């Protein structure tokens, strides 16, 4: 709406700063991942032979059955948490069907 | 967007984009009558104003630029709608009323008001919506012997609910003493005449009033103004004017099993998901237009002056509202940037696995994972 | 001519049991859990069994009526303040064959809504409410088994006319082996749960038990 | 066992229902849709009106903007914690109790 | 007569929630971790004391 | 008041985030608490002999 | 709205009114009878389930 | 905290499932079914 | 020396006084009290304030 938009411009600066809070968040989230799990230089690989003096880590360590090579637990741990798609692949080409 | 002219090197959101409409349609339902709000604004005696008369108004082209030519009032006074506006917009249900009333107590036929009239003789509801039209009537309704034609109530046991009509004639009981129907101590006739004069001040003149009330609800409308029709388009990007609903979007044919009596198709999202034709009967579906962000990607104006833009959301088979290297991302569509089958650290992050650098080999810019 | 033919009625308490929810308005929902506000019987009340085999019953808000008789007896209803001449004097008398709407007062060939179509082992349940001049009557066919007293389920009752008339009504009184129920209607908040359509089939009303208050 | 990031899902996704939710409100306004007031009244009514639902969203968006920030405080804590426990649990022995 | 500050907050439609844990409780954890600290080291919060 | 109800029921649902924000405060002290204090399994005592 | 109490506040002779903080009217005078009388609101609370 | 309604207060000690007040739980146990208050 | 838990009670007793003497302001209305607002106006004006 075209009388909105420019009632709105009289109102000052606040959806830039709105804009600049919800950027700061969005490159912080991005700063916590790459901060807790990029610990490492180099990909390790495990060897063929598993054997460790005994202990198994067969369900911790991954198989490539999956396309996704996770491990066990790891696939408990994402079949447990109803986590939504959250509008990621292409949102408005979902929206668009006869539902 | 960001208020300097050396920009660094990064991804920066600047707008948004989206698809204009290209058409506007109108779907007004098929009427012809007109009908006379003329007998309402003229007439030889208008009723009072405990008797006041109610006619129905439906199935009407009504056309409301002439009712300024038809009585010599100050002011429109319409609360809920503007005046000028009635032409455009289209509503169920039309009410006329007409009674006369005095000087002194014009101002109390609004909503939310106390007075004699407001409590004993005629109330408005508190979200009254529509019009009220009212002008002196001096030259018509005084005698030099006295107007006595019109009465008005005084004594009651209680308020008046909005929009009644009480004709009741009973001896007021204003003490112990029964009245029987005789006048005496504490026995006074509700019905007190008016006693008007030429000859008075400017606040004791008759007044007409005529009273326009708008029922907006969910009926399907049958008074609506001389606004021409539109043929119906779908699967387009087009203005809509469905009964009242003005709005843009994208018309398809739906699967929402109406109800006989429904009309409209709000769920959860709101704002009118689903509609009904009135002029044919077949369901339809409301989904607005493409939109979402757009993100320019860059190294620094020191380097170079190449840039890739990205469109969030959008898989680029609807893009448009270097120039010819288009990349499927997961975050968006990518314009400007070409892929590679390669893998190098991540210079500007752009989605989910994807980031982009500024390749020495001929220049340009490169995406990769 | 006047007569008096079997006006004796006797009445029985009964409960509610959850019945008698329509829809509040003209918009279709899908798969939400919707709260309106308005004139519904309240769950579990007391409404009642008048047998007759008849002066006038209270109008108050709304009339919450049912009737299980398969010999269709039930054929009219009749509205008004006072049932007579001078005033306040109304008729909403319908009737079977072509079902009339004949608001015609006894005083004096006054307006008229003669509209034809037709109204019409089964429990026929009606609510009568008259809000804002309009005349909103709802109805819905329900089978009903397992022997006498109202089932337990959910039964929405589709609106079926609607009328404007803009009047005072007080009394009411059914038109003529005889079992009909009676019930009243008061300003309650409900929750009702769509479907994938749009058929209500369940409810909950907000001011039964704290549980239902939690529910809320 | 999982309810923390049930609840991080849960959290986002009750905020940006009531973010959604809040379009239908009036503000004192005659009406919740910007349409009706531009069809329905003249000028400077409807430049009332809309200056009331602007005053209203901005609101419900300045306090979404600051809830976010909070919830970002806590997540960059929680994080912090994390990258520690990484560092230290996996890529060492810890001599701190409970630890 | 002299009105309390805290009968005004309470009258205003400001509550106060009493906590979960009184105090004799806080005193008690308090010493049991003493005691257990007192006769066994460091065992206590490792195992078995 | 009922009219300043009536009126305050336009303005959206602000009281229930607030409602909601003061219950996960309260929530939140009492997780404090507990997560302080709480850290032994057993109520441990001392021996008569000091 | 509230309970009407008998006082036993020493309000001077030219003093009507009572306040407190946020304009709490805490005592009244009567204008028929030279008496005080304290205002305190009913009862109230939360209900949980 | 109050006082409630509803539920029995018992002269026993269990883990808190359901925090009320001051050192007050309750809980739905099995042993006639019913809401008991405990401390 | 207990200066820190000090704060924590005065933190939170000033805040909810201040919250209390936040109703005593007119906000540009004509008065601070509910009700004479009510009784002193009609409907569209006392709506107003
Ligand atoms: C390591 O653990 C896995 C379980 O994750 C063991 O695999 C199972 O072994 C039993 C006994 O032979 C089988 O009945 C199961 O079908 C196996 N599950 C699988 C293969 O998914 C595995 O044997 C363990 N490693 C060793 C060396 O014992
Ligand atoms: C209006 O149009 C509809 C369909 O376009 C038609 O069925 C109907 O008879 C028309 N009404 C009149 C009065 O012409
Ligand atoms: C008012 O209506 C009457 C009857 O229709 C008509 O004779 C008269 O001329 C009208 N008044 C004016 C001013 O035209
Ligand atoms: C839209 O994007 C999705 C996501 O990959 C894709 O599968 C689909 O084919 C795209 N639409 C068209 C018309 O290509
Ligand atoms: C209905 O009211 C009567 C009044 O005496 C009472 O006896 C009966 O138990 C009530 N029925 C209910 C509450 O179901
Ligand atoms: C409606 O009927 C009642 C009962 O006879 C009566 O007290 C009341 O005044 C009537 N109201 C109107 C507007 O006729
Ligand atoms: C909705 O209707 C379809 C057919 O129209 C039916 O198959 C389906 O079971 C219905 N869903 C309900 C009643 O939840
Ligand atoms: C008014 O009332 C007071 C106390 O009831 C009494 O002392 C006084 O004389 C009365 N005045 C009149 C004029 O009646």
């Amino acid at each position: 709406s075209t009388e909105c938009s420019n009632l709105l411009l009289q109102y000052g600066s606040f959806c830039t700063q709105l804009k600049r809070a919800l950027t700061g968040i969005a490159v912080e989230q991005d700063k916590n991942t790459q901060e807790v799990f990029a610990q490492v230089k180099q990909i390790y690989k495990t060897p063929p032979i598993k054997y460790f003096g005994g202990f198994n880590f067969s369900q911790i360590l991954p198989d490539p059955s999956k396309p996704s090579k996770r491990s066990f637990i790891e696939d408990l741990l994402f079949n447990k948490v109803t986590l939504a798609d959250a509008g990621f692949i292409k949102q408005y080409g979902d929206c668009l069907g006869d539902i | 967007t960001l208020k300097s002219f050396t920009v660094e090197k990064g991804i920066y959101q600047t707008s948004n984009f989206r698809v204009q409409p290209t058409e506007s349609i109108v779907r007004f339902p098929n009427i012809t009558n007109l009908c006379p709000f003329h007998e309402v604004f003229n007439a030889t005696t208008f009723a009072s104003v405990y008797a006041w008369n109610r006619k129905r108004i439906s199935n009407c082209v009504a056309d409301y630029s002439v009712i300024y030519n038809f009585a010599p009032f100050f002011a429109f006074k319409c609360y809920g709608v503007s005046p000028t506006k009635l032409n455009d917009l289209c509503f169920t249900n039309v009410y006329a009323d007409s009674f006369v009333i005095r000087g002194n107590e014009v101002s109390q036929i609004a909503p939310g008001q106390t007075g004699n009239i407001a409590d004993y003789n005629y109330k408005l509801p508190d979200d009254f919506t529509g019009c009220v039209i009212a002008w002196n009537s001096n030259k018509l309704d005084s005698k030099p012997s006295g107007n006595y034609n019109y009465l008005y109530r005084l004594f009651r046991k209680s308020k008046l609910k909005p929009f009644e009509r009480d004709i009741s004639t009973e001896i007021y009981q204003a003490g112990n003493r029964p009245c029987n129907g005789v006048a005496g101590p504490n026995c006074y006739s509700p019905l007190q005449s008016y006693g008007f004069r030429p000859t008075y001040g400017v606040g004791h003149q008759p007044y007409r009033v005529v009273v326009l009330s708008f029922e907006l609800l969910h009926a399907p409308a049958t008074v609506c103004g001389p606004k021409k029709s539109t043929n119906l388009v779908k699967n387009k990007c087009v203005n809509f004017n469905f009964n009242g609903l003005t709005g843009t979007g994208v018309l398809t044919e739906s699967n929402k099993k109406f109800l006989p009596f429904q009309q409209f198709g709000r769920d959860i999202a709101d704002t009118t998901d689903a509609v009904r034709d009135p002029q044919t009967l077949e369901i339809l579906d409301i989904t607005p237009c493409s939109f979402g962000g757009v993100s320019v990607i860059t190294p620094g104006t020191n380097t170079s002056n190449q840039v890739a833009v990205l469109y969030q959301g959008v898989n680029c088979t609807e893009v448009p509202v270097t120039g010819s290297n288009v990349f499927q991302t997961r975050a968006g569509c990518l314009i400007g940037a070409e892929y590679v089958n390669n893998s190098y650290e991540c210079d500007i992050p752009i989605g989910a696995g994807i980031c982009a650098s500024y390749q020495t080999q001929s220049q340009s810019i490169i995406a990769y994972t | 001519s006047q007569c008096v033919n079997l006006i004796t009625r006797t009445q029985s308490y009964t409960n509610s049991f959850t019945r008698g929810v329509y829809y509040p308005d003209k918009v279709f929902r899908s798969s939400v859990l919707h709260s309106t506000q308005d004139l519904f019987l309240p769950f579990f009340s007391n409404v009642t069994w008048f047998h007759a085999i008849n002066p006038a019953l209270p109008f108050n808000d709304g009339v919450y009526f049912a009737s299980t008789e398969k010999s269709n007896i039930i054929r009219g209803w009749i509205f008004g303040t006072t049932l007579d001449s001078k005033t306040q004097s109304l008729l909403i008398v319908n009737n079977a064959t072509n079902v009339v709407i004949k608001v015609c007062e006894f005083q004096n060939c006054t307006f008229e809504y003669v509209s034809q179509p037709f109204l019409m082992k089964n429990l026929r349940e009606f609510v009568f409410k008259n809000i804002d001049g309009y005349f909103k009557i709802y109805s819905k066919h329900t089978p009903i088994n397992l022997e006498r007293d109202l089932p337990q389920g959910f039964s929405a009752l589709e609106p079926l006319v609607d009328l404007p008339i803009g009047i005072n009504i007080t009394r009411f009184q059914t038109l003529l082996a005889a079992a009909y129920y009676v019930g009243y209607l008061q300003p309650r908040t409900f929750l009702l749960k769509y479907n994938e359509n749009g058929t209500i089939t369940d409810a909950v009303d907000c001011a039964l038990d704290p549980l239902s208050e939690t529910k809320c | 066992a999982l309810g923390k990031l049930q609840d991080v899902v849960n959290h986002n996704a009750q905020a940006l229902n009531t973010l959604v939710k809040q379009l239908s409100s009036k503000f004192g306004a005659i009406s919740s849709v910007l349409n009706d007031i531009l069809s329905r009244l003249d000028k400077v009514e409807a430049e009332v009106q809309i200056d009331r639902l602007i005053t209203g969203r901005l609101q419900s968006l300045q306090t979404y903007v600051t809830q976010q920030l909070i919830r970002a405080a806590e997540i960059r804590a929680s994080a912090n914690l994390a990258a520690t426990k990484m560092s230290e649990c996996v890529l060492g022995q810890s001599k701190r109790v409970d630890f | 007569a002299a009105r309390d500050l805290i009968c005004a907050q309470k009258f205003n439609g400001l509550t106060v929630l009493p906590p979960l844990l009184t105090d004799e409780m806080i005193a008690q954890y308090t010493s049991a971790l003493l005691a257990g600290t007192i006769t066994s080291g460091w065992t206590f919060g490792a195992g078995a004391a």
